[PDB]
């Protein structure tokens, strides 16, 4: 792995780091999950520790859980991120997909807050959001 | 400015592909 992808995975890891104790508990994980409106079960998270968890010690280390990322490349994840965005795959993001988006996450939307957004972001005018103006408003 | 909004959604997206990789292990 390149220190870029390692340092993404870092970043990824700290999302469901709560307590920054460089390990991923069943409780820290359901934790994010009920935020994205998911309502695991205690048997799907011992489930999804239980695969990655490669000592066998109920939590998942930094190293375990790159070992996950790693297996999932064999994209940036914010190419991928933008992928999300630009359903359609022409390169843009519509106003249209990113209230999909939005109403995907659970993110209430108004059409003047979406126009304002993609307004922002548009450098270059065309109404749309493409990859380069995504990454800049995420910068 | 709704840089926020934008970074919330990119926040919860990689949460989300996060747990989608958990999810197929
Ligand atoms: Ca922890
Ligand atoms: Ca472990
Ligand atoms: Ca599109
Ligand atoms: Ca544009």
């Amino acid at each position: 792995l390149t220190e870029e992808q390692i340092a993404e995975f870092k970043e990824a890891f700290s999302l469901f780091d709560k307590d920054g104790d460089g390990t991923i508990t069943t409780k820290e994980l359901g934790t994010v999950m009920r935020s994205l409106g998911q309502n695991p079960t205690e048997a799907e998270l011992q489930d999804m520790i239980i695969e990655v968890d490669a000592d066998g010690n109920g939590t998942i280390d930094f190293p375990e859980f790159l070992t996950m990322m790693a297996r999932k490349m064999k994209e940036e994840e914010i190419r991928e991120a933008f992928r999300v965005f630009d359903k359609d795959g022409n390169g843009y993001i519509s106003a249209a997909e990113l209230r999909h988006v939005m109403t995907n996450l659970g993110e209430k939307l108004t059409d003047e807050e979406v126009d304002e957004m993609i307004r922002e972001a548009d450098i270059d005018g065309d109404g749309q959001v493409n990859y380069e103006e995504f990454v800049q408003m995420m910068t | 400015s709704k840089k926020a909004v934008w970074h919330k959604l990119l926040s919860k997206q990689r949460k989300r592909a996060v747990v989608a990789c958990f999810r197929m292990a």
